[PDB]
C-alpha cells in the first residue's frame, strides 16, 4: 500500500483521547502480562497462567469443607487463619504441605460475625507455642486466638 | 495487521493457532472475522515466513466498505477454549493515507 | 480454469503469493475486476494497435483461437413491426442480435444472388450518392445504422430491382461475466451484468491467463490509489 | 450495466464508502462524473484525433458499434412560421431536431431528385459564389447555419428552378444523462441535464466500461485537486 | 445545463468533489470565471491554431455545431447621418450590428448583381490601388474599416457605375454572460457585462462541458496564485 | 526433470523453506506458478516476436524441439448432430479436438484430392466473395470459425461440386499442468486446470530450465507486490 | 478550517450536526456563516470521509 | 492552496500578543472541558 505503523505494548493506558493515543500502549487488555514471568517475555504480551486447586485435607486425611462466606485471612508464618461465616461462625488453620492444606477447625460456634463487618488482623510469632492472631471487627470486641 | 506471535504447548511450537478474532471498529463502523487459516484457499489470516498477516474486517452494515477513518480501535483476542502460552511481540498495521 | 481457480490464483498473484500482505479483495470485487479484465482483453486483442504485437482478430493462429468461442452466426430479423423513417429510399430496416459485441462479416441473400455487405461510412455514403448511378457494385451491398431503440437497427441498401430474402451476420458474441461465488449470499443485490450467480468464462482457456493477469494488474492499480497508475492502466481499457 | 451496477463498480474501482455516516462519495457526484465521462467519451471517439488509435466514427467495427445506439434519422421542419432574413436569396430555412449532437449525413428530396447536402464552409461560400454560375453541382446541395433561437436553423441553398419537398437528417442523438438514483429523494432541486429521475445509459454496453473508467479517472483527478491534473484531464474534454 | 447546474457542478470539480477542501468561490466569482471561460472557448475554437485539433469554425461537424447558436444574419445600415470623411472616393459607409463578435460572410446587392465582399488588408489595398484600373473583379467588392464611434463602420468599395441596395452580414453573435444568481441580492452593483440578473448560456449544450472545464482550470490557476500558472493559462485567453 | 526435482531446484533458486513450521512457499503456489510459467513460455516461443531472438515455432532447431512433445495430429469430426446455421451455403461444420491450443496445419481429403486449408480472415472473406467465381484456388480450401459451444467449430468452405471425406488437423496440444504434489492431500478441493493429482511435465527437457526460471521470476515479482513489476512481467504473458 | 469532531446522543453518532457558527475576524475584518450542510448544493460546511 | 497549520488545545491562554500566540492553546473558550471526564476525552475539547 502506502504507509505503515508499528505498535509496541509498554503497558495499558486509558483516559486519553483516541485522536491523541500513544501507539506504545494498549487501550484495553484482558488476561495478559507484559512483565517476564516464568519465561523471558518482558515487554512482549503474554498469557496468564491459570490456577490449580489445593485440596483441604484434615490431618486424618479426610476432606474439610469450609462453611461459607470468608470475612478475612491471616498468614502468620506458614499458617493461614480464615474467619468464615455460614451456618456457624468458624475459624480455620491451614498449613501448606507439599500438595495439600492440612486444615484444622480451631473453633465452630457463635462468635457474633457479620458480612457487613469483615475482619482485619495482626499476627505475631513469639515462639513455637505462642503464635497469636489479633483481629477486630467494626462491630464486636477485639479478640485474640492462639 | 501484520504481527509476530507464537503459541506453545509444553515446549512444543504450534504454527497454526495464534488468535481467534479481530474486532476493528470506530465511531461509525464495526467489523469482525474469526481469523481462520486455510492453506489452499484464501482466509482472513495467513502466515508466511514466520509472520502473521490478517486482513482487517469490513463493516457489518454493508459488508463491502473497508474500515476508513482517521483512527480506529484494533483488538486481537482468543475466544476459543485452549491452554497455550501465546507470546505476542508486536503488530504492524498497514494503511493507505 | 473453473471460477474457483480464477479466485484461488488471483491470491497467488495479487495477495503477495497468498501471504495476506496486500490489501485483500472480496469475491464481488474479484468478479468485477475479472469481468472488466476480460472486456479489456477482448477489446485490445481485437484492434491490432491495442495489443503489443500489432495483430488483430485473424492476424495469427493465436488470435484465431482467442476469439474462437465468441464467434457466432445469427440472422437479422426484418423490423417491419415499427414503421420508422429511413434515411435511404430503398433501405430495409433489419434488427441485429441482442448479444452482439462486434460485427466481422455480413451477407445478404437476394433474388439476384448473395452479396457481401460493406459497412459504409458517413463520408463514403455522401461521396457515392453524389454520382449518376448511386448503387453498389454488382457483388456488394451497403449498410448504415439507423434509429435504434434498445437494440441495433441497420439499413440494408441493396440495389434497386432486388429483394432481400435473408441477412446473415457473423459477429463476436458479448462475453458473459466471470463470477466466483453466489453474490446474493453475502452481498445484497449486486449484479455484474444482471446475473447474481456463479458464471464461468465463455472463452477458450488460452486467454484465461491473460485475463487473470490483467485482473491482477487492475486490482493493484485500483489499490495503489495513485492517479498516475489509474490513468496509465486506463489507456488499455479500449 | 444498469444504474445500480454503475454505482457499484464505481464504488469498487474508486474505494468509496456506501455508508452515509461517513459521507463518502455520494450518488449525485457520481452521476455528475459519469455524465461528464460519457460526453467526453462520445466527443473523443467521434473525432479520430481525440482517441489513442486515430479512428473516428466509422473507422473500425468497434467505433460503428459505439455510436450505434445514438444514430437517429429525423426530418427537418420548415421554419416558415418566423419571417426572418436569410443570407442567400434562394435559401429555405429549416429547423433541426432539438436533441441534436452531431450531423453525419443530410439529404434533400427535390422535384429533380434526391440531392446530398454538403455543409459548405464560410470560406467556400465566398469562393464558389465569386464565379459565374453560383449553383451547386448537379447532385448536391449546400447548407449554412443561420439565425437560430434555442435550436439550430439551417439555410438550404439548393439550385434555383427547384423546390424542396423533404430534408432528412441522420445525426448522433444527444446522450441522456447517467443518473444512479432519484436525485429529488435526498437532493432537493438538483439536476444533471434537466432530469432528476433514474436515467439508464442509452449507449451500447461496449462503451460502458470506457465510461466507468473515464469517470473514475475524473473522480481521482478532481479529488486530488492539483491544477496540473485538472489541466491534463481537461485536454480530454473535447 | 441550466445555470444552477453550472454552479452545482463547478463544486464537483473545483471544490475537491464538493468537499470544501479547496478555497471556495462566491457565485459572483463563478459567474465571472464562466463568462471569461466562454469567451476563451469561443476564441480558441474559432482560430484553428488556438485549439488542440488544429480545426477552426467549419473544419469539422463538431465545430459546426459549436458555433451553431451564435451565427446571426443581419443587415448593415447606411451611415448617412454623420457626414464623415472616407479614405476612398467611392466608399459608402455602413454601420454593422452592435452585437457583433466575428464576421464570416458579407455580401452586397448591387444593381448589377450580388457581389461577395472580400475584407481587404491594408497591404493589398495599397497593392491593388497602384494599378491602372483600380476596381475589384466582376463578382466581388472590397471592404475596409473606417472612423468608428462606439460601433463598427465599414467602407464598401464597390465598382464605380454601380449602386449599393443591400448589405448582408453573417457573423458570430457576441455571447451573453453566464450568471448563476441575482448578483444584486448580495453584491451591491456588480455586473458581468451590464446585466445583474440570472443569465443562461446562449450556446449549444455540446460545449457546456468545455466551458465548465475551462472555468474550473481558470479558478484553480487564479487561486494557486503562482505567476507561472497565471501566465501559462493566459496563453489560451486568445 | 520430474515433479520432485521441479520443487527441489525451485526451492534452491528461490530460497524458500521446506519446513511447514514456517509456512515458507508451499507446493500449491509453486505448482500454480510453474503452470503459469509453462503457458507463458509456450505462448512467447510460438510467436516469434514474443521472445528475444525473434524466432517462432519452426525458425530454428531449438524451437522445433521445444514444441515437439506438443505436436498432435487429429481428425475433425462432423457436427451434423446439431442443425445449426452456417455463414456460407457450402460450409460443412466440423468440430475440432478439445485439447487444442494452436492449429499449425490443416488439410481436407476430397474426391478431387487432398487440399490444404487456408484460414481465411474476415476481411479476405468479403474481398474474395465480392468477385465472379467465389471459390478457392484449385489446390486449397478455406476455413472460418463459426458458432461454437464449449469447443471450436469450423466451417470448411471447399469448392462446390466436391465432397469432404477427411479433415486432418495438426495442432499444438494444450500443455498439461505442472503439479508438484497431490493437492487433495493438504489442500481440500483446489485444482490447477481441473487436475488434483501429480502432473509430470509433458514437454521436452530442453525447456524445463526455461520454465523453472520463468516460474522463479514470477514468484519473485509476485512476492514483491510492486505494481510496476507486475505490469512488466505481465507483458510476457502473451 | 479543516477539523475533526463528533457529536453523540446517548451512544448514537450524529454525522450531521457539529457546529453552528464560525466567527473569523481581525483588526479590520469580521465575517460569519451559520455552517449549514446541504448534501446536494454547496454550503459553508461540508463533510467527507 | 500552499500551506497549512494544525491547532491543538492544551489549555486556555490569554494576555499574549496576537502576533506571538501559541497554536497549542485557545484564546478564549466557553463551556468546554479539556480533561477526560465521563469519557476518555483528554487533550480533546469536549462539552460541559
Amino acid at each position: 500500500a502506502l504507509k505503515k505503523e508499528q505498535h509496541f505494548f509498554k503497558g495499558m493506558q486509558r483516559d486519553l483521547s483516541v485522536s491523541k493515543f500513544n501507539p506504545e500502549y494498549a487501550f484495553d487488555a484482558q488476561n495478559i502480562r507484559i512483565t517476564a514471568r516464568e519465561h523471558d517475555t518482558l515487554l512482549s504480551v503474554s498469557n496468564e497462567k491459570g490456577n490449580k486447586e489445593i485440596p483441604l485435607q484434615s490431618p486424618s486425611g479426610d476432606p474439610v469443607v469450609i462453611d461459607g462466606v470468608l470475612l478475612g485471612q491471616n498468614v502468620l508464618n506458614n499458617y493461614v487463619t480464615l474467619f468464615t461465616k455460614g451456618t456457624n461462625d468458624n475459624i480455620y488453620r491451614l498449613e501448606n504441605k507439599g500438595t495439600y492444606f492440612e486444615t484444622l477447625i480451631l473453633f465452630s460456634g457463635n462468635l457474633n460475625f457479620s458480612t457487613d463487618y469483615p475482619i482485619e488482623s495482626i499476627s505475631v510469632y513469639e515462639n513455637n507455642n505462642i503464635q497469636k492472631v489479633y483481629w477486630v471487627d467494626g462491630l464486636n470486641q477485639a479478640r485474640v486466638i492462639n | 495487521v501484520e504481527f509476530r506471535a507464537d503459541s506453545w504447548d509444553s515446549d512444543n511450537l504450534i504454527s497454526n493457532k495464534t488468535f481467534d478474532t479481530l474486532d476493528v471498529w470506530n465511531e461509525y463502523q464495526h467489523g469482525t472475522t474469526p481469523l481462520t487459516n486455510l492453506l489452499g484457499h484464501p482466509s482472513p489470516l495467513k502466515k508466511k515466513f514466520r509472520i502473521w498477516r490478517a486482513n482487517i474486517p469490513r463493516a457489518i452494515a454493508n459488508n463491502r466498505d473497508r474500515i476508513r477513518n482517521t483512527w480506529a480501535y484494533i483488538k486481537l483476542g482468543m475466544n476459543t477454549p485452549n491452554t497455550y502460552r501465546t507470546e505476542f511481540h508486536d503488530a504492524i498495521i498497514h494503511y493507505f493515507a | 480454469m473453473n471460477v474457483n481457480e480464477f479466485s484461488n490464483e488471483f491470491d497467488v498473484l495479487y495477495n503477495n503469493i497468498m501471504s495476506n500482505a496486500a490489501p485483500g479483495l472480496n469475491e464481488y470485487e474479484k468478479s468485477v475486476l475479472l469481468t472488466k479484465a476480460q472486456e479489456e482483453i477482448v477489446k485490445n486483442y481485437f484492434e491490432p494497435a491495442g495489443n503489443k504485437y500489432g495483430k488483430g482478430l485473424d492476424d495469427s493462429p493465436k488470435r484465431q483461437i482467442d476469439f474462437s468461442e465468441l464467434i457466432k452466426v445469427g440472422e437479422g430479423v426484418l423490423n417491419t413491426s415499427a414503421p420508422t423513417i429511413t434515411f435511404d429510399k430503398r433501405a430495409k430496416v433489419y434488427d441485429l442480435p441482442a448479444d452482439l459485441f462486434l460485427v466481422i462479416n455480413e451477407a445478404v441473400d437476394t433474388n439476384a444472388g448473395t452479396k457481401q455487405i460493406v459497412p459504409i461510412s458517413y463520408s463514403d455514403y455522401t461521396r457515392l450518392m453524389s454520382r449518376p448511378y448511386k448503387e453498389p457494385v454488382k457483388y456488394q451491398a451497403w449498410r448504415i445504422i439507423t434509429t435504434s431503440i434498445n437494440n441495433i437497427s441497420v439499413e440494408l441498401i441493396v440495389n434497386s430491382n432486388e429483394t432481400i430474402t435473408d441477412y446473415k451476420v457473423r459477429y463476436i458474441r458479448r462475453p458473459a461475466p466471470i463470477i466466483t461465488t453466489n453474490l446474493s449470499s453475502e452481498y445484497g443485490d449486486v449484479t455484474i451484468n444482471g446475473v447474481s450467480t456463479v458464471s464461468e468464462c465463455e472463452l477458450n482457456p488460452i486467454i484465461h491467463s491473460e485475463i487473470l493477469q490483467r485482473a491482477v494488474e487492475l486490482a493493484k492499480a485500483a489499490y495503489q490509489g495513485d492517479l498516475q497508475a489509474s490513468v496509465e492502466l486506463g489507456q488499455r481499457s479500449e
